[PDB]
């Protein structure tokens, strides 16, 4: 009872319609997290680029805002930089990714749906140690 | 002076080796 | 010969060793403790 | 005489001797080695350290500590039944009660284990060079777990038992205090290295001057225990190191006083240092180098570089490790390099 | 009925004097524990292995040695079938069995003497020649190995080469160099950062066409050992003692405990990259690397940047006037690697290949190298020492840097433990002095 | 020298040893595990559960404010997670 | 008659020489004067130095920061990394100054010529009949003095961070490392700690019990440390006279029987945890530092809840932070 489902209560899309976690699909988007992110962005903050964070307002500013599990999943499909064009999936290894970094190749819906959703309720959970890297901790 | 010093008591340590090396009252053997 | 049991070298060894064995066994149940 | 009659019991030669002592030293060296275990792996400092102490907590061994009082508390010796716990050993408990408790105990252990080296050195009847080597420890102990804390804010700021606990205050004076820039200390450090040469120059010194007083390639066999006169003729001895590293000995009469003296000496030394900190009044600045510096910014030598060091281990450090100062560090206030 | 006649205990092991039929199938004993290792860890290393994820983010080190000589390989560094690796593994465990079933006889039921049964694998160590000979045969034996890879890249398919032109793939190597200078000169010079004694290797022929080198020496070494008795010099010096030869064949372990310490570091050939981890100077430039791309994209011109010291920002030039990376990435220009090379140029880096010719794929893989760098703890935590719990991936390049010193060294010390003590039977102070006849008394005292 | 040493030596090997012993240990060992398996621990100590540290919500730290009364301060400090 | 070399040889092998000139010594001796005296005078008037890359000459010394605590010999520049740095280099004896040519120099020749002594330090061990492994205890010595010399530069990108030679140096290059590599939360450090904080305790009571148990040879007529002419092959101090007590201090069979056990052991404890820390140093060299707690304990909605570890590194983000400050352009120091 610290976990609650209403902190697992996420927005998946824009439009604003909520989908909600169970204690059990969270410690995947996390397992999966680490076997697919860990190398940068740990803790919420990318290491090949300091200036770009994972943290729910940045996300949610982004283009297209990526502040939804339908969106961090578009970018696990296609990958693009901040504001609108540029596809980096010949960079940034996503499902595309010309099977590039194979950490991809695997996944599937279930998992993109998760890690996804991982990254919105991390924030809920670590105040902003999330985006914040080696100043807090 | 602050160094005049440093480069003295070191110099000492120096001469107090050389002297308990060679000016060592042997130790003797009854 | 004739020796006791409830000697002083006794008494010693039962203060600290019979509670540490309660301790890594307390202990032991935490290894599986979570969330 | 049952004055006589208790005594007479008491000091009787068991397998792990009583004594007199044992009425101070056993008990409180218990309840000491005792608390300390106790809450190693069953009590939080969540209440003082916002930390986890316990192995109960998910603690590690190392990690795991009973963390001082709260600041907040002052050097009140946080009784059981004092105006703090009013009578409530969970209350007690959570007010990091038991530090007092383990370290006056461990006091009181502590001296009655320095009586019970000087009881049997009378008894066996020996010089009482034992117990006058453990005021080393004696000073340490008091001067790092008594006199400071009692010269500082709170109890809090005194060690705090565990290891990553006390790894903890190292760089803590590192910190505020820059402890390896106090000439005392640097005999602590001193006595601390030459005696652990010592130890061993002697230790090593001796395995490979004895003689064939056995038969076997083996010296776990040649003479003794007291019998035949000395293993070791430090005149064969003697002359490698005079010619070697120059100086050797003579009169092993010395060179065993001089290992009692090195150490314990030196030891000794620190714990002055020590009593300065309590006060603040520590080795921190060369002023020489400071007006030297201000007035420079060519002017650059590792005491400069090192001082800096202190001030991120300190500006990073504090907040959440003086909570009950309510620091306020915001990102730009900052101190830190570039590019990092 | 040791223990009274023997020695001692601990020191027990070592009951040797001419011979022993125990010691012989004890070294053969062990000598098929370590077979047992090779195999029982190699099925412990495939019997992990995910699909396709770094072969180095996964606790592996012998599946990597494996890959080097083009087993399960692929077009790039990719294993492409979990399988050339399981034969090496069980073939190990069924070796291992071999090695497991004669040892415990010669150390059991085996004969003592090797004098009263055999007379021919019977020895006695003052026994000048026997010794000698031995020597030169599995010096030969050796000098056969060193040949198995001179035909494994020549012949049953190559070597793994990250040096190879389209990237990584086993290519094979079909014209060893056998030029008596360059291969020679390898080991006759470069100490330090200039370059590596021979940690420091360029080209995956210099290797094949050497072990070619050696192949014949130590072949034609038992030709000479067991072939001829000592010389007339080296009789003197040497303590042919049992022990002694312990040391002396010992105290060179610990100098290649060391020069191997310092392979898996360095060497990024033998040691390719993607099988391990990405040598510590590499991960240092990877970092550089990507900033710079990252910066220069953001329109930054790296070229004209000048550092916040005042020194150079991305670029500055080297004590030989060349091109490299600043930061603090700057004490690692040595390193050399396929990924950097083509953005290379004459005077070092080039500032125009460097501006566009930055191909795609180069920053992904300066990129793997940069997020994953030769540091790790002792609790395994890939990251700097204070990185919050997260990746946990630990360099294999600096597990088995660690572990060859630690060994490496005591070994040393062990060097001296024997050297020196069996310098001390062959003079008999070895239990200590005589009581009575002690050198130092009869000596006119310097005083 | 002179030594009023008691058996010890042995009595590990001692038949009754094992036996009256191999009815403590295991009597001991889950004696306590209990104290950890009931959560007995925490009511003895006032320690946490891992539930309760933080209220489910506000990101404060149970600080003890004052000295005389410090009791109180934990009273409701705690009373607080609900 | 034998040719002058063979006389050569027995005057550098003659048990008799008021020092002994060993083999091992004609490579040592040359070797530690030239150490010395270039560091003793570069100690005096030591030209400003500048260790990292960047050129900033940051030079603690006599002639330019008079100081003993304060001054040092310094390092060698990134620059010019893991690179021989031979004084014939620099286009100018000044130029060798300013990258601390004068590091490399001193500190090749203490290394090799200590060794030299680790090995002309058995070279009595054998030319006088006495067992050998007394220059075996000096490995617990020369190896971690490489391991901070020789190993961590090789280690890392250059000798830019290899304990320089000086009082607070040391402080520094302490500090660094405890910032880049957690060695208090180390188990290797622990092992010098382990003997160094042994060797101590222990110092203390061999010379203790040994003192505390001496015949009678003198009532403080005078000392009491004259019951002991040298050279008697009597043993000035009781054994069991000795051991009667601290077998009686901690129950028997705990307090040392033999001799043989006693001492020797005197070396045991340092010498292994001596040797163990001067690799845990030799080891972060290859950076296999201290385990890693950041964080490690959580809480059930998944809080961060600090263990002690924790503040450890604060104390060391710290310092990462300030450490070198301006020397690195990049966000991750990999030296
Ligand atoms: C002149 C006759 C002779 C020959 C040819 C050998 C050969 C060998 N001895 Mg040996 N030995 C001899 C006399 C000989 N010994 C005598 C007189 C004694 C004392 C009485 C010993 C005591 C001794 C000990 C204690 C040990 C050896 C070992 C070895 C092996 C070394 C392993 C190696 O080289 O890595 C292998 C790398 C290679 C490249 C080998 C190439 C393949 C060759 C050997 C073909 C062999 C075909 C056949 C044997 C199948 C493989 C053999 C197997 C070892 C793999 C090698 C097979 C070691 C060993 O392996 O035994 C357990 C060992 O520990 N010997
Ligand atoms: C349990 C103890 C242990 C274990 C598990 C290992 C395991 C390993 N060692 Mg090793 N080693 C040890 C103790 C151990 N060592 C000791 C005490 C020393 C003395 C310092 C060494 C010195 C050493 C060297 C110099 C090298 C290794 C290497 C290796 C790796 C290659 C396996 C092998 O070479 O197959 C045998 C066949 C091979 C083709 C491997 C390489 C072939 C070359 C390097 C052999 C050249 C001769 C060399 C001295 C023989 C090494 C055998 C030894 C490692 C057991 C492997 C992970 C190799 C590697 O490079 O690691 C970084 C290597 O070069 N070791
Ligand atoms: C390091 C290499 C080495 C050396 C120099 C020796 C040397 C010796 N071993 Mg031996 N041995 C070794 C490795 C070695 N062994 C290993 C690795 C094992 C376990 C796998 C054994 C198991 C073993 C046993 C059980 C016995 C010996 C015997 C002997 C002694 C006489 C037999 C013999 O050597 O035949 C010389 C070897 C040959 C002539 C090669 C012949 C190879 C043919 C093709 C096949 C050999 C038989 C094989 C088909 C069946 C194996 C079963 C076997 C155990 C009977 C001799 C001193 C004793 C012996 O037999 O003395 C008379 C003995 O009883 N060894
Ligand atoms: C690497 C190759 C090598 C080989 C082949 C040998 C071989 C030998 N050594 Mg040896 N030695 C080596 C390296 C080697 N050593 C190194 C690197 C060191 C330290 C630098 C030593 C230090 C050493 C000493 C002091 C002695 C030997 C001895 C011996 C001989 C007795 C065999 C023996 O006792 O083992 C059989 C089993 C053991 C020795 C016990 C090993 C397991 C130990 C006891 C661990 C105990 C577990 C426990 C947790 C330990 C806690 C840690 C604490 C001990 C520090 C044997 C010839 C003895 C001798 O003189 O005769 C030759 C002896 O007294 N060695
Ligand atoms: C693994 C390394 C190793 C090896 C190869 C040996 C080998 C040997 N030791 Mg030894 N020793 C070691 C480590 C080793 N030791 C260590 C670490 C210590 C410190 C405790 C000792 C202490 C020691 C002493 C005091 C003595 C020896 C002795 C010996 C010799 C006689 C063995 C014997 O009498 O046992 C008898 C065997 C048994 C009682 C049964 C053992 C069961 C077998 C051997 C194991 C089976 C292996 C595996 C599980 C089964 C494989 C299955 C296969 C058949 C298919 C033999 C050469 C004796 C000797 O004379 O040399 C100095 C001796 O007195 N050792
Ligand atoms: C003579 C003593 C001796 C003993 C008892 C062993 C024992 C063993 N060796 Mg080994 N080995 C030795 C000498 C010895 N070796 C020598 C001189 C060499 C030259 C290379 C080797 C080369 C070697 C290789 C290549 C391999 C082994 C392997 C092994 C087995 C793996 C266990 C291991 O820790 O050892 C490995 C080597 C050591 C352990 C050296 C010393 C380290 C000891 C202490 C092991 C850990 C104990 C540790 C110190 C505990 C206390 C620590 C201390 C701080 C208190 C083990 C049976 C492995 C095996 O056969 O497969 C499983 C294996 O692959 N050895
Ligand atoms: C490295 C730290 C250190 C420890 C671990 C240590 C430990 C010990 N030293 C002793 C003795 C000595 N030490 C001496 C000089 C020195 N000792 C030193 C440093 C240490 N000495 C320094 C180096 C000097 C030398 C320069 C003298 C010579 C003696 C003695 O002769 C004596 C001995 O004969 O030992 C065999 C033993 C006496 C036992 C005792 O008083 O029980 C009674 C006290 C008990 C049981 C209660 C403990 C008291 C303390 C205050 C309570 C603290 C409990 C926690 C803090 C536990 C800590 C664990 C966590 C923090 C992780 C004991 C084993
Ligand atoms: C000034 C400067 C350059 C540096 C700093 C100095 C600093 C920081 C502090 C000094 C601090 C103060 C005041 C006190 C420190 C007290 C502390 C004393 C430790 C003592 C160290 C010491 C005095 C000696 C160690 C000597 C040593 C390492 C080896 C000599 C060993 C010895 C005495 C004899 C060798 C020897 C032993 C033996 O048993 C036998 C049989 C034979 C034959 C031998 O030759
Ligand atoms: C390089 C190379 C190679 C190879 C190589 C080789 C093969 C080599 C060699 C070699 C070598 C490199 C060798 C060696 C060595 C030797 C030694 C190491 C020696 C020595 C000895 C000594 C030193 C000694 C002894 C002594 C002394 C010391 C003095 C006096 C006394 C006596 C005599 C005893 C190849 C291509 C393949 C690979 C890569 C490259
Ligand atoms: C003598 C001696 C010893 C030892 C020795 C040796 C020599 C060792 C070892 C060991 C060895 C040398 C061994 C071995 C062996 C092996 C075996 C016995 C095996 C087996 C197993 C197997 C065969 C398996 C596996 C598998 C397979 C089959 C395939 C896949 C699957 C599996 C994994 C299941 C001891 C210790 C007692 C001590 C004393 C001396
Ligand atoms: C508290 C208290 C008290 C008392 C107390 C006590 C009684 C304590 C104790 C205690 C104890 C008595 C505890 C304990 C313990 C122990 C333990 C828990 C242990 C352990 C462990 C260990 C340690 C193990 C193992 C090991 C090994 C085998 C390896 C290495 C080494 C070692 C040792 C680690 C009273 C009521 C008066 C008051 C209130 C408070
Ligand atoms: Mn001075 Ca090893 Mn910390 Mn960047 Mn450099
Ligand atoms: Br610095
Ligand atoms: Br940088
Ligand atoms: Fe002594």
């Amino acid at each position: 009872a610290e976990l609650t489902p209403e902190v697992l209560t996420v927005p998946l899309n824009s439009e604003g319609k909520t989908i909600t976690l169970t204690e059990k699909q969270y410690l995947e988007g996390k397992r999966l997290f680490q076997y697919a992110c860990a190398s940068c962005h740990v803790g919420g903050i990318t290491k090949t680029n300091p200036s770009l964070d994972l943290r729910t307002e940045t996300l949610a500013l982004a283009t297209p805002p990526r502040d939804n599990i339908e969106g961090l999943v578009d970018y696990m499909k296609n990958p693009t930089t901040y504001d609108g064009e540029q596809e980096i999936a010949e960079v940034h290894p996503s499902l595309r990714s010309a099977d590039i970094f194979p950490k991809m190749r695997n996944l599937t819906e279930k998992d993109l749906v998760a890690i996804a959703g991982h990254i919105l309720v991390e924030p809920k959970i670590l105040g902003d140690k999330w985006g914040g890297g080696k100043v807090y901790y | 002076m602050e160094t005049i010093t440093y480069v003295f008591i070191f110099a000492c340590i120096i001469a107090l080796f050389f002297f308990a090396i060679f000016f060592r009252e042997p130790p003797r053997i009854t | 010969v004739s020796y006791p049991i409830f000697t002083v070298r006794w008494v010693a060894v039962h203060t600290l060793a019979v509670p540490t064995i309660f301790f890594l066994g307390a202990i032991a149940a935490m290894q599986f403790i979570q969330r | 005489g049952w004055f006589d009659i208790l005594d007479d019991w008491l000091k009787r030669d068991r397998f792990v001797f009583v004594g007199w002592s044992g009425i101070l030293l056993f008990p409180c060296a218990y309840l000491a080695l005792g608390g300390w275990l106790t809450g190693t792996t069953f009590v939080t400092s969540w209440y003082t350290h916002g930390l986890a102490s316990s192995y109960l907590e998910g603690c590690n061994f190392l990690t795991v500590a009973v963390s001082t009082p709260a600041n907040s508390m002052g050097h009140s010796l946080l009784l059981l039944w004092g105006p703090e716990a009013q009578g409530d050993f969970t209350r007690w408990c959570q007010l990091g009660g038991l530090w007092t408790f383990i370290a006056l105990h461990g006091a009181f252990g502590l001296i009655g284990f320095m009586l019970r080296q000087f009881e049997i050195a009378r008894l066996v009847g020996v010089r009482p060079y034992n117990a006058i080597a453990f005021s080393a420890p004696i000073a340490v102990f008091v001067s790092v777990f008594l006199i400071y804390p009692l010269g500082q804010s709170s109890w809090f700021f005194a060690p705090s038992f565990g290891v990553a606990a006390i790894f903890r205050f190292l760089l803590f004076f590192q910190g505020f205090h820059n402890w390896t820039l106090n000439p005392f200390h640097m005999m602590g450090v001193a006595g601390v290295l030459g005696g652990a040469l010592l130890c061993a120059i002697h230790g090593a010194t001796v395995e490979n001057t004895l003689f064939q007083d056995g038969e076997g390639a083996s010296t776990f066999r040649a003479f003794n225990p007291t019998q035949a006169e000395e293993t070791y003729s430090m005149v064969t001895a003697n002359r490698f190191w005079s010619q070697i590293f120059g100086i050797a000995f003579s009169n092993k009469r010395w060179l065993h006083f001089f290992m009692l003296f090195v150490p314990v000496t030196g030891l000794w030394m620190s714990a002055i240092g020590v009593v300065g900190l309590a006060l603040n009044l520590r080795s921190y600045d060369f002023i020489s180098q400071e007006i030297r510096a201000a007035e420079d910014p060519e002017f650059e030598t590792f005491y400069t570089k090192n001082l800096l060091l202190n001030e991120g281990i300190r500006a990073w450090m504090a907040p959440q490790d003086q909570p009950h100062e309510n620091f306020v560090f915001p990102e730009e206030v900052l101190p830190r390099g570039n590019a990092l | 009925d040791q223990e009274s006649s023997g020695f001692a205990w601990w020191a027990g092991n070592a009951r040797l004097i001419n011979l022993s039929g125990k010691l012989l199938g004890a070294h053969v004993a062990h000598a098929g524990l370590i077979v047992f290792w090779a195999g029982a860890m190699t099925l412990f290393e495939l019997a992990h292995f995910i699909p396709e994820k770094p072969m180095y983010e996964q606790g592996l080190i012998l599946i990597p040695h494996i890959a080097t000589l083009g087993w399960g390989v692929g077009p790039g560094g990719e294993v492409v079938d979990t399988f050339p690796f399981f034969v090496v593994g069980v073939v190990h465990l069924i070796s291992s069995a071999v090695l497991g079933f004669g040892g415990v006889y010669h150390a059991i039921r085996g004969p003592e003497t090797l004098e009263e049964y055999s007379s021919f694998f019977g020895y006695d160590w003052k026994d000048k020649n026997k010794m000698t000979t031995i020597l030169g045969f599995h010096l030969i034996v050796l000098g056969i190995g060193a040949l198995l890879l001179v035909a494994k890249a020549m012949f049953f398919g190559g070597l793994y080469d990250t040096w190879a032109p389209g990237g990584g793939d086993v290519r094979v190597i079909t014209n060893p160099t056998l030029d008596p200078r360059v291969i020679f000169g390898y080991l006759l010079k470069s100490p330090f950062g200039g370059e590596g004694w021979i940690v420091s290797v360029n080209n995956l022929e210099d290797v094949v066409g050497g072990h070619i080198w050696i192949g014949l020496i130590c072949i034609a070494g038992g030709i000479w050992h067991i072939l001829t008795t000592p010389f007339g010099w080296a009789r003197r010096a040497f303590i042919w003692s049992g022990e002694a030869y312990l040391s002396y064949s010992l105290g060179a372990l610990s100098m290649m405990g060391f020069i191997a310490t310092c392979f898996v570091w360095f060497n990024n050939t033998v040691y390719p990259s993607e099988f391990y981890g990405p040598t510590g100077p590499e991960a240092s430039q990877a970092q550089a690397m990507t900033f710079l791309i990252r910066d220069q994209k953001l329109g930054a011109n790296v070229g004209s940047a000048q550092g916040p010291t005042g020194l150079g920002k991305y670029l500055m030039r080297s004590p030989t006037g060349e091109i490299i990376f600043g930061g603090e990435t700057m004490r690692f220009w040595d390193f050399r690697g396929p990924w950097l090379e083509p953005l290379r140029g004459p005077n070092g880096l080039d500032l125009n290949k460097i501006k566009n010719d930055i191909q795609p794929w180069q920053e992904r893989r300066a990129a793997e190298y940069m997020t994953h760098a030769p540091l790790g703890s002792l609790n395994s935590v890939g990251g700097v020492a204070t990185e919050i719990n997260s990746v946990n991936f630990v360099s294999p390049r600096s597990w088995l840097a660690t572990s060859h010193f630690v060994l490496a060294f005591f070994f040393l010390v062990g060097h001296l433990w024997h050297a020196g003590r069996a310098r001390a039977a062959a003079a008999g102070f070895e239990k200590g002095i005589d009581r009575e006849s002690e050198p130092v008394l009869s000596m006119p005292s310097l005083d | 020298g002179t030594t009023g040493e008691r058996p010890f030596s042995d009595i590990i090997t001692s038949v009754r040893y094992w036996v009256i012993h191999s009815i403590t240990i295991p009597a001991l060992f889950i004696a306590g595990w209990l104290f950890v398996s009931t959560g007995l621990a925490y009511d003895v100590f006032g320690t946490p559960r891992p539930d309760s540290y933080y209220a489910q919500e506000q990101r404060s730290i149970p600080l003890v404010t004052d000295r005389f009364e410090a009791k109180q301060q934990v009273e409701t400090f705690l009373e607080q997670l609900k | 008659s034998a040719n002058l070399w063979e006389r050569f040889c027995n005057w550098v092998t003659s048990t008799d020489n008021r020092l002994y000139v060993g083999w091992f010594g004609v490579i040592m001796i040359p070797t530690l004067l030239a150490a010395t005296i270039c560091f003793v005078i570069a100690f005096i008037a030591a030209p400003p130095v500048d260790i990292d890359g960047i050129r900033e000459p940051v030079s603690g010394s006599l002639l330019y920061g008079n100081n003993i605590i304060t001054g040092a010999v310094v390092p060698s520049s990134n620059a010019i990394g893991l690179h021989f740095y031979p004084i014939w280099e620099a286009a100018s004896l000044d130029e060798w100054l300013y990258n601390g040519g004068p590091y490399q120099l001193i500190i090749f020749h203490f290394l090799l010529g200590a060794s030299c002594y680790m090995g002309r330090q058995w070279e009595l061990s054998y030319r006088l009949g006495m067992r050998p492994w007394i220059c075996v205890a000096y490995s617990a010595p020369l190896a971690s003095a490489f391991a901070v010399f020789l190993i961590y530069p090789i280690g890392q990108g250059s000798f830019s961070d290899g304990m320089p030679l000086g009082i607070s140096g040391t402080f520094n290059f302490m500090i660094v490392f405890q910032a880049e590599h957690n060695i208090l939360m180390h188990p290797f450090h622990q092992l010098g700690v382990a003997g160094v904080f042994g060797g101590a305790l222990f110092c203390a009571m061999h010379g203790s019990l040994v003192t505390s148990s001496l015949i009678r040879e003198t009532t403080e007529t005078e000392s009491a440390n004259y019951g002991y002419k040298f050279g008697q092959e009597e043993e000035t101090y009781n054994i069991v006279a000795a051991h009667g007590y601290f077998g009686r201090l901690i129950f028997q069979y705990a307090s040392f029987n033999n001799s043989r056990s006693l001492h020797f052991f005197l070396a045991a404890w340092r010498v292994v945890g001596v040797w163990f820390a001067a690799l845990g140093i030799s080891t972060m060299a290859f950076n296999l530092n201290g385990f890693n707690f950041n964080h490690s304990v959580i809480d059930a909605k998944g809080n961060v809840i600090n263990t002690w570890a924790d503040i450890i590194n604060r104390a060391n983000l710290g310092m990462e932070v300030m450490h070198e400050r301006n020397a690195h352009n990049f966000p991750l120091d990999l030296a």
